[PDB]
């Protein structure tokens, strides 16, 4: 059962409506369930601990039993009157609102009271390593103490109750045995409170540590059902949601991306230059689009973001062209008529909006950095919305220059601040972006072994891609972490490959004389660098012309894989490696064995 | 007590590190505010001159402080208050505690 | 480490006693109680 | 109960002061609770399981009972004297000291043992995917075996006991059903030994996986509570350890930063140029203070870090002004007289220290990269702290050139290599700094749309504003993480942002016509998007200038609803989207039921 | 008791064979443990609460009691006949496999059917954060609910049920008291049905909130024996596995980083130039060698990545020397026969082979940037394999121009591509490198303080330094997070260091006058700021000359203080500055309650 | 808020009820329930 408790309110019948939570002047009774007394007796159980204490100081109040905040009541115990009818319980064990008031206040109360003394306890347990993990070790307890005498500072709480704080030390530190009384000997077992608990941590040369190993591998189980790493590269639509896809906003440098290495970025390529002109504060500017193609963000094609070109430490030559100084850098958008990379001169430009300009000229910007002035670290920056550039087929947002005077001296100078670090961040999460388009939903399997080198590193923050790449990244720290790719331990997930490259390799042999029986210790192996070159860097599976890794069955695989083998891991998966992990525990030990020698002769 | 209704801040507000984080909307100094001139041996309007700014800083809209000076007469009292007048001072029961004070007009002003 | 006597089973300065850490038993207490809404109840 | 059990040594009457820990010949009997059984025997559970490869590999020793470690003492089991005087159990089931220690060894040789061929049986099992996630999907058993039969490496342990690996196998996965012996043929049911966990962690149509959107919550609840998300925007002073700031050392490009821009960072803006000498080792240097302002590390609002100022890769142009080339590269102090801006002539300078020069001049360093010598890449660097410079109202970190002869060709070059990427990394947590002061504590709402668009990105390492960054950060992966900020469903979180909204463009319209009743419609998307570029990009709202986000009341109210959202999501969260998701991994074992139709013909 | 129930086939007597799985038509019965029945009681109750909401839709079928899906059989139950031998259960409660079925579809199907009603009800709750921390705050009930009515959209479902999700809600949110019926008044007391665990998480004034300080530590305590911070300084080999290195793979900017400074990378100082030739692709081109050193990447010392050289935005001077201009830029091997630094002139140069050519010349890859042309962003990029460079003494990537013609103009340029920013990807974990060695093992302890500055941010991607930096990182966020390493708590971390200092500097002064006795408070400081410059940036102690920090002692000490340190936090560890932090949250329960009061106005 | 009456043992609009957070009960329902493999058996 668990719940409230409730009772025939009509009497003696008993019915799904002749109930009613038993509540009254102590507030309600809820039942007190067999494991969650486990709880509350473990959280009183640490605080008992401490009764050597509480007494020394005055404080507390005795020890505090559970079973001061409970009671022996008996009713129907549900979440409702329908489901409670099926749990009669009789004199079970219930805590009253009221009370699981104070059992609360009370264990809040304590917890403060003790967590002080417990960290001055600390700072001096600790401050000698109570525990190794391999072998013993002992340290002539005189020394020892006779040394923390010292060491501790004046304001501790361990040199004001040293067995008042021992008594309530001996519990934590299965290091410290107190001497017997009746035979003045200590006792070769340990009996810390922590009995069981302490046992099951102690890193067992068998295998590292069931504690630790249990973990690591619950830890992954997580994650791999959480985020949705299975179905990574399953092949059909996908909110972006799926995804969560969350702080992402990441910086490029345009003016040096390719066009067709990123669809959300197009070139102005003309033979000549293309002055514009613009009225921006009165003052009549002239936007450039000088010698070189002058790559522009493209608008559509562009996640209402928000664009923050910075322009900093990079090159402004007003010292040559005296052209280029005396013109405010500027964001601005540029509506063309003619698509781009077919528009040829001025006429063709219908209109260009200063979205962002940088107050004063360029020569206030500057900063000379040894003959090379570079720009003082500024920020331009725009607000981009889907549906401001409605209906408008062609506009490009461009970083440029905006001349008050073009000359012949700029006539070979090309004033795009595109070289700058720009930073977009979409802003707004639901709309991803794909080969160019604005989507709601990705197609994982497309975006794997599609894109090129580049065609990934220029990706778009929160694009298909860089979000095709945030999900195999938390499926490589899976592998990574839980399975052991990383050792000739042919593991469950370079498995997943291997027997995929037989399958595959198997068939493509079939029909003709099938002069090559398939290899094994060559597919094991070639798979073993699959999985591996994948959990290195999981990237490269969306670039096109990667071995093995980029074929439609592997990830769909592999992932799958690594899924059923998180859920068996055993508890002993530490046992890899538990050799030298072991031998190296021991050469620790060794270490700081030495260490209680001298603490054992400096303070004799 | 409640902790939300009732706060207890330990040092002393003579020191300008306790007024650290401490933000109330009205302050009241009775009782301590003559005590603190005497303790930090300061001069009376010279100590309220660094309470006052504080209280203000500390974002407050009203002010108590049991101030010692003589509005109504410069006449005292034979057994309970001595006003020494070589220097701005009182004996409160000539001896057992004495606390510097202003005037009416200058600590007015 | 002044002699106490009885406030507490054993005395610190006492006879016979040993630091003595054994890979075997790592010290513990217990800090992670579970309380999370689902786990808790 | 819970802890040691414990016995009137006094006989009889049990005062509560008479009880004595029960130790003896066997160490000290512990209680072992209810809960603490599951365990213990979830664990022995999984090791018997092997049971099958345990005797056709005579290791092993029989089945491990639980019930073989301890015993049934009865007395009054607590954690001290006083409240184990409450906890009477008779006959209740505890394992003495030395018993806990081999149910432990045990537990941990076994583990070892089973550990091992648990990895075999893996290599095999993972190495056909037992495991699909949507409908089913069979594979003919003779081909699967007599294919196995070939990939497997000859040092697997599945081919030395088929049918003893096997028998171990049909108990972990529900895809192999074992045909049974009298009706030969399968079962339709699959009774693996996990019979419930399995059943589980099938991803259910209905809503993804409970395993799955169970943990994403839990996992977000820890971290609400943990780092401390709630009081994200707090008005009043808060302890920098309330922050964790940990690993936390941020790198820039200072001769860059403008002043107003980031407070640590004074310029010398001077007419002229500043020519001052000192001897270093010797010889005689001049700093120079160049043409341009040189930007200088200030050393007040400097909280004692490492920097690092790194030289590499940066232009030398030792080729035109020889001046440059034969000075020595070096990080120097220098303390002004006057205040700098303001600090006009070399008179002025106080005096100047080389805290880290470099060895070997400008032309040892350089490396010709196409024409243009570069800086062979090299750290300099000071170890700055907060009272070496106690008193000294002005001095200032330059990372300058120190020129062994200043000539005409240095007129117009200024030797800063503050261009180069310094490092600075905080060398002592507890103080941070704000706005150029160094403090204990900061005051969250105060750093809120209080920086400007690069008064964060300039951001010294480890200052309110990198921790009221790295704090937001958190809660944005929270949200990112549980609550669905990323599809149409006016989450929890632009829930709470919607509400503020509202309330506040209520009563802006209260007093005068209120000729425009609140929109709504306008207001939950207007409020989903502010909600949204939060998760987006955290930093944001610190910036001044943001649409919602930077009003007073989100944040702080964001995260209190994310917080109770988290607090109530259910189990089947995962009910987003779980349609396209459940289509997608039918999607996938639709493919996957392609591969075992192959397996299924090339190996018959 | 635990797994499926067993029965005596043979009858009567049961030994550990005359038993069987009791299968039959309904499937096994497994096994329903006392905790087990927590689990799916916990899954039911969240479900019976929505008992309001699932009669109001007709949807549902009255309340899911967990004793629909059980029975009350009895027999041996254990995991296999031998051990279920020792587990004789009378009437236990177990569920057949076909029922685990339902109680699994069953509590799917319902968790669609809440999960969404579920979702509504939330939209509307939070939509008014229905949760502070600190004292309380009303907001009377009418206005509050007239509001709601406004700002909620048309397809909640919350406005078609308003008191059918009001007593759903009620359960969930101790914050709305329903007024009760006979008194017409609320009830002080709040009974949702989470009483217990609500009454858990509240942030308890005296220390943070259980829920949170409790988590945070066994999150800590997770990693600590998880990725095996425990033994991070151990001086002993450790297979490179042991370090689970993952999405690993770093990028640099060679042609900088110095010889000396990181082992993986030999330069050409010789003294003219080196122009060779070489047949690529039919046309002859001439490899250079330039003027300056050429720092080329070396190929043994190399674990077979994926190095990826890409050349973007850097300068392309083909304005100059025209000779720069059509030669296609690529990445090209060089197999030397005399060991590099100490090849001389090309009758030296073995052979060379083009690994990557770009197609198309330099004057199409460049782009006009303002006067000097950069390179558009391109990636080259070679495969290296570990033995395709096997015997070959001598051989070097090198990321140089194959210029089609050497002439005068370009004898001083040095087309060395190198100052792009390459970046290696480790494509095989399990192979490792050192110093310039590769290897399978570290030996971590050799690692610390044996770097430079720079021999660490020179390290290359997956070589013992960084993973000896990796790991160093996680440990670093588990004292960062559990530990208050950030205030003046001279806590377990700073004081495991601090007992070594003593012990340490305590020797250096036995042996001779001994006229310093030891410190301490400066000790305890000196350590304070050493274990916080770790936490601060975990590298460090990798750099030669870091002070404390590298000496042999500490790491291997801090860790295992650390470690014991997290292993007794108690819960109440958030009682550090609990204080602030709490008058943090009345401060926004204060403002909090000044919204509720404009609610409470606006919408009267 | 239209009177219903007896569907649920409370009215939303009914006499007196009132919205109240108390620092003291974190209003929260059951997320975390535990089913991993190991933990759930
Ligand atoms: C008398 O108090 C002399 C000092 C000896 C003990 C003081 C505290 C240092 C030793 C701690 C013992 C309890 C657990 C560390
Ligand atoms: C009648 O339905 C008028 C609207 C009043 C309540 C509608 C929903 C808003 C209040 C929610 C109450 C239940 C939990 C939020």
């Amino acid at each position: 059962p668990t719940g409230k408790l409730w009772r025939p309110v009509g009497t003696s019948v008993a019915t799904i409506d002749s109930l009613a939570i038993v509540s009254d002047r102590f507030g309600q009774y809820s039942f007190v369930n067999e494991g969650m007394r486990e709880t509350f007796s473990k959280a009183l159980f640490d605080i008992n601990m401490w009764q050597p204490l509480f007494q020394a100081t005055k404080t507390g109040c005795g020890p505090i039993v559970l079973s001061s905040f409970t009671t022996t009541t008996s009713g129907y115990v549900g979440a409702t009157a329908g489901d409670a009818l099926d749990n009669p319980v009789t004199n079970g064990v219930f805590i009253s609102t009221v009370q699981i008031m104070n059992l609360q206040r009370t264990i809040a109360a304590r917890m403060r009271d003790v967590a002080l003394w417990q960290k001055h306890l600390d700072t001096a347990m600790t401050m000698l390593t109570p525990d190794i993990s391999a072998g013993s070790a002992s340290c002539n307890w005189k020394s020892l103490l006779a040394f923390a005498k010292d060491i501790l500072p004046l304001d501790n709480l361990c040199l004001t109750y040293p067995n008042e704080f021992y008594n309530v030390a001996i519990h934590r530190y299965p290091a410290l045995k107190p001497g017997n009384p009746d035979t003045k000997l200590p006792d070769a077992q340990a009996h810390p409170l922590g009995e069981v608990a302490g046992a099951f941590n102690a890193a067992t040369s068998e295998v590292g540590s069931l504690v630790g190993s249990s973990s690591t591998l619950s830890q992954a189980i997580s994650t791999m059902a959480g985020k949705d790493l299975d179905l990574i590269e399953a092949d059909t639509p996908l909110p972006v949601s799926v995804f969560t896809p969350s702080l992402a906003p990441r910086s490029y440098r345009p003016a040096f991306i390719k066009p067709e290495d990123a669809k959300w970025i197009a070139e102005f390529n003309n033979s000549s230059l293309i002055r514009k002109t613009l009225t921006y504060s009165g003052a009549t500017y002239t936007v450039q689009l000088g010698p070189g193609p002058t790559r522009v963000i493209d608008m559509n094609a562009m996640i209402d973001s928000v664009l923050t070109l910075d322009v900093s430490g990079t090159i402004l030559p007003y010292d040559t062209n005296p052209d280029l100084s005396t013109s405010v850098p500027a964001f601005v958008l540029i509506q063309t008529s003619v698509p781009i990379q077919q528009v040829t001169t001025a006429a063709n430009i219908t209109a260009i909006t200063v979205v962002s300009a940088a107050g004063a000229s360029a020569i206030n910007l500057a900063i000379n950095v040894r003959g090379q002035p570079r720009f003082n670290m500024l920020h331009l920056q725009a607000t981009f919305e889907r549906e401001t550039i409605t209906g408008i087929p062609y506009i490009y947002g461009l970083g440029t220059f905006l001349i008050p005077s073009p000359t012949s001296s700029s006539n070979f100078s090309n004033p795009t601040l595109m070289d700058g670090l720009l930073t977009v961040t979409p802003v707004l999460l639901r709309e991803t972006t794909y080969k160019g388009e604005v989507v709601d939903a990705i197609v994982p399997a497309t975006v794997m072994a599609n894109q090129t080198s580049e065609e990934v590193a220029s990706a778009l923050a929160n694009d298909a891609i860089v979000l095709v790449s945030n999900h195999l990244n938390k499926l490589a720290n899976v592998v990574g972490d839980a399975i052991p790719v990383a050792s000739r331990t042919d593991d469950s997930a370079t498995s997943a490959i291997v027997s995929r490259l037989a399958v595959q390799h198997k068939l493509s042999q079939v029909g003709q004389a099938s002069p090559t029986p398939p290899d094994y210790p060559l597919l094991w192996r070639r798979a073993k660098r699959a999985a591996s070159m994948f959990v290195s860097n999981p990237s490269l599976a969306l670039q096109v012309g990667i071995p093995v890794l980029t074929q439609s069955g592997m990830l769909s695989a592999l992932t799958s894989g690594v899924g059923t083998a998180l859920r068996t891991g055993s508890l002993g998966k530490g046992v890899t490696d538990a050799s030298e992990k072991l031998r190296a525990r021991q050469s620790l030990t060794v270490a700081k064995q030495a260490f209680f020698d001298q603490i054992g002769s400096l303070w004799p | 007590f409640d902790p939300a209704l009732t706060a207890y801040v330990q040092g002393d507000y003579s020191t300008a590190a306790f007024w650290n984080g401490i933000r109330c909307d009205s302050a009241t100094a009775i009782f301590t505010i003559g005590a603190a001139a005497a303790a930090a041996g300061t001069d009376l309007i010279a100590f309220v001159q660094q309470l006052i700014p504080r209280i203000v800083a500390a974002g407050g809209t009203r002010m108590w402080l049991q101030l010692n000076t003589p509005l109504y007469e410069v006449s005292s009292l034979p057994d309970l208050i001595e006003i020494d007048l070589r220097d701005h001072v009182y004996r409160f029961n000539g001896g057992e505690r004495v606390e510097p004070y202003a005037d009416p007009v200058p600590l007015q002003q | 480490g002044n002699v106490q006597t009885s406030v507490n089973t054993y005395n610190i300065t006492g006879d016979g006693n040993s630091f003595t850490p054994t890979s075997d038993m790592t010290s513990t207490a217990a800090p992670a109680i579970d309380l999370k809404p689902g786990v808790l109840n």
